[PDB]
């Protein structure tokens, strides 16, 4: 999922 | 000691261009598929903002998608009532600085009725003469404010975060007045508006929705936009999401 990558990246 | 209000201040997010095409002659499908474009890198935006909000780190992954999630189209709606309040008192949808709506590009099909809902949000700014701080406080609360009608996998942290930017609000208000002769009144009326919220942007979700699953009509939304819809719509359609509301409906 795109926003739990981003909600899990630096 | 820094305050959580000048730490809003210094998270919250530059505003982003749209890179729109003047070259083409409008069309509402375009012109449709150019603003989701631009909500998409918004979203994006925000996800980044609410990372750094202090406080929202504390909740479960989950929790963290699901209140993202449901409220997106809230945020941008009321972010973009302030940008377009700051930039023309609400005479003109203010999308991006290289995106400005009036109405005259108001007239194509589909756009008038959704931009004057658009508009009543930043009418209701100038109404009010919000100030910056009081915005961005309301702006965290409206993150916390549209929640799974069966709760929280962290429901006492979110409670807990939801109750800081509650009274962080109350700190904006004494802020802006020069006394307290009117600070519960001003407090009323800011969580009237954050509760007339959820109604003024239920036209602009159903808008989106109906685009969204209506191929007919070849509006293109991006990626992570898509995503976002595909989960919030059957949870919105099938009434399983409420709003946490100040006052009495
Ligand atoms: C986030 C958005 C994009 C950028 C911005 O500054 C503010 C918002 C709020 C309104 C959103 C808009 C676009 O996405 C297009 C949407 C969804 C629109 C409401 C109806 C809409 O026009 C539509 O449904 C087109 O498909």
């Amino acid at each position: 999922s795109l926003l739990k990558k981003l909600l899990l990246a630096p | 000691a820094p305050t959580l209000i000048s730490l809003l201040e210094v998270i919250e997010p530059e505003v982003l261009y749209s890179g729109y095409d003047s070259t083409l002659p409008d069309t509402s499908t375009r012109l449709m598929s150019t603003l989701n474009r631009l909500g998409g890198r918004q979203v994006v935006s925000a996800v980044k903002w609410a990372k750094a909000l202090p406080g929202f780190r504390n909740l479960h992954l989950d929790d963290q998608m699901t209140l993202l999630q449901y409220s997106w189209m809230s945020l941008m709606a009321f972010s973009l009532g302030w940008r377009s309040y700051k930039q023309s008192n609400g005479n003109m949808l203010c999308f991006a600085p290289d995106l400005v709506i009036n109405e005259e590009r108001m007239q194509l099909p589909y756009m008038y009725d959704q931009c004057q809902q658009m508009l009543k949000i930043s009418s209701e700014f100038v109404r009010l003469q919000v100030s910056y701080d009081e915005y961005l406080c309301m702006k965290v609360l409206l993150l916390l404010s549209t929640v799974p009608k069966d709760g929280l996998k962290s429901q006492a942290v979110f409670d807990e975060i939801r109750m800081t930017y509650i009274k962080e609000l109350g700190k904006a208000i004494v802020k802006r007045e020069g006394n307290s002769s009117q600070n519960w009144q001003r407090f009323y009326q800011l969580t009237k508006l954050l509760d007339s919220m959820h109604e003024m942007v239920g036209g602009l979700l159903q808008f989106c929705f109906y685009t969204f699953v209506n191929k007919s009509l070849s509006v293109e939304f991006p990626e992570m936009l898509a995503e976002i819809i595909s989960n919030q719509l059957p949870k919105f359609k099938a009434g399983s999401v409420k709003p946490l509301l100040f006052h009495q409906k």
